[PDB]
């Protein structure tokens, strides 16, 4: 559960990234 | 419009 | 989910969904918080103007999965409720303050490449997280379109949808509707000035709203899909359930019952 949430298994743990996810991250 | 699960469920 | 797009396999591996027995279908989104606990919304499972007061068997707690009708073998997996925990001062009623309710699960879940739980903000992420102008992501297997007019078409999506939403600032949101508004919800969605569109809708309901650490690229659920008027409609808003308040609740009756 915590310590390790919001690390997704398929991104976050592969340094790969989903389709929308900058435009997240460029908002800020 | 669901696809049934096991009865076990 | 209106004006969004379909999600990748694994991109969100804390949805979960609220699948009733009989008659067999969806009720609503859900969120993994740990191993042995869900995060939906208090009305999910509560509310008497429509008749709802659904007890710990009446239902199906479904993870891992991206169809929405599919029974996805061996990858989704299907868990039962052991006991319901909703907000005691929710108010269906009026504005549907404190729409929040956890769920546990009779057992842990195990977790895999498509199911994880998500992190809950803290008062630091959540001061520099939470702003207007900030986007965040919305998912669930909603009507695809506010259920309504000469819609001609399916209007419901056959892999879970998704989309990315601005917060919008307290004023603009208070002012755009005629209901009651709390601090312990907010409101996302595109200005009338931006001309864009997208939204949650019917059946997208206590679905997580994420929002992505700049500081530990770590996923927080900052709301939970409450309400609306309409879907997708100009000039008006979705409001979320404000989780990081709703927290101190939260914590009482996790390290006190599980
Ligand atoms: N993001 C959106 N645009 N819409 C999301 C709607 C989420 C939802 O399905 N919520 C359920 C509550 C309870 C059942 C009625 N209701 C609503 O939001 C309906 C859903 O369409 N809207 S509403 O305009 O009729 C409405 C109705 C009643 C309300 C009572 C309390 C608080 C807000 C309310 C808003």
């Amino acid at each position: 559960g915590e310590a390790d949430c919001g690390l997704r298994p398929l991104f976050e743990k592969k340094s790969l990234e989903d389709k929308t996810e900058r435009e997240l991250l460029e908002s800020y | 419009d669901f696809e049934e699960i096991p009865e076990e469920y | 989910i209106v004006e969004g797009s379909d999600a990748e396999i694994g991109m969100s591996p804390w949805q979960v969904m609220l699948f009733r027995k009989s008659p067999q279908e969806l009720l609503c989104g859900a969120s993994l918080i740990s191993d042995r606990w869900v995060l939906t919304a208090a009305h999910c499972l509560l509310y008497p103007p429509w008749d709802k007061n659904f007890t710990e068997n009446d239902l199906l707690v479904r993870i891992g999965k991206h169809s929405r009708t599919r029974y996805e073998r061996n990858i989704e997996k299907i868990s039962m409720l052991e006991k319901i925990y909703i907000h005691p001062r929710y108010n269906w009623r009026e504005n549907l303050d404190r729409d929040i309710a956890l769920m546990k699960l009779k057992k842990p879940v195990a977790f895999s490449d498509y199911i994880h739980p998500v992190c809950l903000p803290d008062r630091e992420t959540a001061a520099s997280l939470l702003q207007a102008g900030y986007k965040g992501r919305v998912t669930g297997w909603g009507n695809l379109k506010e259920t309504w007019t000469a819609n001609v078409g399916k209007g419901q999506p056959s892999v879970l949808q998704v989309v990315n939403l601005p917060i919008v600032e307290r004023p603009v949101c208070k002012d755009s509707t005629r209901i009651r508004i709390t601090d312990n919800m907010f409101c996302a969605g595109y200005k009338p000035d931006e001309g864009k569109r997208g939204d949650a809708c019917e059946g997208d309901s206590g679905g997580p709203f994420v929002m992505k650490s700049p500081f530990n690229n770590r996923w927080y659920q900052m709301g939970i899909v409450s309400w609306g008027e309409g879907c997708d409609r100009d000039g008006k808003y979705g409001f979320y359930t404000h989780v990081f308040r709703l927290k101190k609740w939260i914590q009482k009756v996790i390290d006190q019952f599980g």
